[PDB]
């Protein structure tokens, strides 16, 4: 990113077996922000 | 481990090829369980 702070993830769920039984019922996304100089980072988890 | 022999006991040279698969679990669909399992993952081996 960098124009203004922005980013469209689309996540193709193919390969993932929805529709089978290997399901939990939640599917967990970490999102991690880093920088180009500064090699600090932010990380932000969530179930859906 | 396959053989195959002629009415009289010979060997027959020829191509012998193997394909093993099935269904994965065919709950019915639609009003029941909609989009399940796979057309199942058939394999397939060819030998001389
Ligand atoms: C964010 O806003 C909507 C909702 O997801 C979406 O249509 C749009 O494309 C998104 N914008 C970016 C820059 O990802
Ligand atoms: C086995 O047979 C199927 C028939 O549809 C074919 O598509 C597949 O390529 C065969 N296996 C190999 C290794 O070629």
């Amino acid at each position: 990113l960098g124009p203004d702070g922005a980013f469209y993830g689309v996540v193709s769920l193919l390969p993932f077996q929805m529709g089978q039984s290997g399901f939990q019922m939640s599917l967990g996304v970490a999102l991690t922000v880093t920088e180009e100089g500064t090699g600090i980072q932010v990380t932000h988890q969530f179930f859906i | 481990n396959v053989s195959a022999i002629y009415t009289y006991g010979q060997p027959v040279p020829g191509s012998v090829t193997i394909k093993c698969c099935r269904e994965a679990s065919s709950y019915y669909g639609r009003k029941g369980n909609c989009f399940k399992g796979n057309r199942g993952i058939c394999t397939n081996i060819t030998g001389e």
